[PDB]
């Protein structure tokens, strides 16, 4: 961790200067995350019908109530009440793809492995994503968690090394993919850069980065979400033309988009974690346990998205389920209290994610504005070119 | 003439060899599918 033994004043006027509630400590080294799974007890993981039902109909039912509302007053009302409604709809399906991320893991239904594999798989299609390649991804991003140079699956910092060669491949900082990086992680679109993410997954539609034995289950994986924006966006469309499309599909895929983008940027990002190299220090348990983030929301937000923000404890036990992950955390934040962090979302937090923490140095091993940094670098460039007189 | 061929040995293979093979059609390359589905975690 980056800030290392020093008295709980500096520790908590930092907390409160970035946002954060309870900063953490230092993790001793050579560990591993799946060691504290032995500090749950064993009731957790049991499965019951009841939270699996009340887990799958909640976001169902906001889903319906949002359509219903929207059809009765098609395109008679204002834009508010067409934004609350894509609101509510995107956040039922954010719900719902909890719980398809869940049946992805094979921890949702385990006695029932065909349903739940086409559970999930019915669940994903309409954000169009595949089943399989998420898996793949997911399982990719656990093994390599904040691991520089390699977490491409998360969202790897733009550092300065990387941006100085561009600027001196570019000659100025003027050119197409300057400005791209600039308003992309400086601007609050950056709150829906989970975007892009969603057009690296089909990995070029290229059957030669997998596994011979597998074609067949990732060409049915990608055969589902085309189906469907192959038989039911043209129905939409037709149905409705372009208002009746972007108000009934394209506002809640934008809304859905954003939670889960700044789910998973606020999950792993912070000025106090640091992004080792390979071989320089990075550590496993202490990356996972020391260099995460929990966000808390209110519970009427929770309840509504599946308790989607608890990530911690379904990374040291990964079988845990869905519905034993808030109670599992209050076990951990006993055990583990000293060195965790946790935030409230609020508005200084996403603010100080668009407007400060933009680039990251690993010398100072720290984020640091762009504009300034940019600068300085140029500063430098000026100094070294003036180092290049002779 | 004709070599007396029916005493030989590479002649009694080639002749099984040829005459099994034109009996019918052998190739079965859609038989192989079954190793693109070895792995699935449905
Ligand atoms: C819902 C809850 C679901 C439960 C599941 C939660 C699991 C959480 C895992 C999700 C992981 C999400 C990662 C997000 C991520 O990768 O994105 C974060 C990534 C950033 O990530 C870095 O991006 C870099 C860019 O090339 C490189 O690709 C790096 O490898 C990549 O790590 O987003 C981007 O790719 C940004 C560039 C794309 C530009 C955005 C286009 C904006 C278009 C505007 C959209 C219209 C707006 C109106
Ligand atoms: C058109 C709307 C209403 C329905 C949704 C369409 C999607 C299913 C399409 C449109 C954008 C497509 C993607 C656009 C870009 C690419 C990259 C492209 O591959 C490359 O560019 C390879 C690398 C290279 O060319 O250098 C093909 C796959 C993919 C992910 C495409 C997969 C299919 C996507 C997601």
């Amino acid at each position: 961790t980056s800030l290392d033994g020093l008295p709980e004043t500096q520790k908590y006027v930092y907390a409160d200067e970035w946002g954060f509630s309870r900063v953490g400590a230092d993790f001793p080294p050579g560990s591993h995350p799946s060691l504290f799974s032995q500090l749950l007890p064993q009731a957790l993981f049991a499965f019951d019908a009841r939270a699996a039902v009340a887990a799958v109909a909640v976001p169902l039912a906001a889903m319906a109530a949002g359509y219903g509302w929207l059809w009765y007053m098609h395109s008679i009302a204002p834009v508010w009440q067409q934004a609350l409604c894509a609101a509510l709809i995107g956040t039922g399906y954010a719900g719902l793809f909890k719980v398809a991320h869940e049946c992805a893991m094979m921890r949702f239904i385990p006695q029932m492995p065909g349903l739940q594999a086409a559970l999930g798989t019915l669940l994903m299609a309409p954000a169009l994503y595949s089943l399989p390649s998420w898996r793949l991804h997911h399982l990719h991003h656990l093994l390599h968690t904040n691991m520089l140079w390699q977490d491409v699956w998360g969202w790897h910092p733009l550092t300065k090394v990387e941006l100085a060669d561009e600027m001196v491949r570019s000659g100025g900082s003027g050119g197409a993919a300057m400005a791209a990086a600039r308003l992309v992680l400086t601007t609050p679109i950056k709150l829906f850069a989970s975007v892009g993410h969603w057009l690296r997954s089909w990995d070029g539609l290229d059957l030669r980065h997998f596994h011979p034995a597998s074609y067949v289950e990732v060409l049915s994986g990608w055969a589902a979400p085309l189906a469907f924006a192959g038989l039911v966006l043209p129905a939409v469309v037709s149905a409705g033309g372009l208002s009746g499309f972007v108000s009934c599909y394209l506002a809640p895929w934008l809304v859905f988009h954003f939670w889960l983008s700044v789910l998973s940027l606020t999950a792993h990002t912070a000025p106090h974690i640091p992004w080792r190299a390979e071989g320089d220090g990075w550590d496993a348990g202490r990356a996972a346990v020391a260099g995460t983030v929990t966000l808390r929301l209110p519970r009427p937000l929770e309840v509504l998205l599946n308790n989607a923000n608890y990530m911690l404890p379904q990374a040291v036990a990964p079988g845990l389920p869905m519905w034993s992950a808030p109670a599992a955390y209050a076990v951990l934040a006993a055990r583990l209290g000293p060195y965790l962090t946790e935030a409230s979302m609020s508005l200084k937090l996403l603010t100080n994610h668009v407007t400060r923490w933009q680039i990251y140095d690993e010398e100072a091993h720290t984020y640091r504005p762009m504009e300034e940094v940019v600068d300085e670098i140029e500063a430098d460039l000026q100094q070294l070119a003036a180092a290049a007189q002779q | 003439c004709l070599p007396n061929i029916h005493t030989s040995n590479i002649l009694n293979f080639t002749k099984n060899y040829e005459i099994f093979k034109s009996a019918k059609d052998t190739s079965n390359f859609g038989k192989k599918i079954i190793l693109n589905e070895m792995q699935n975690l449905t």
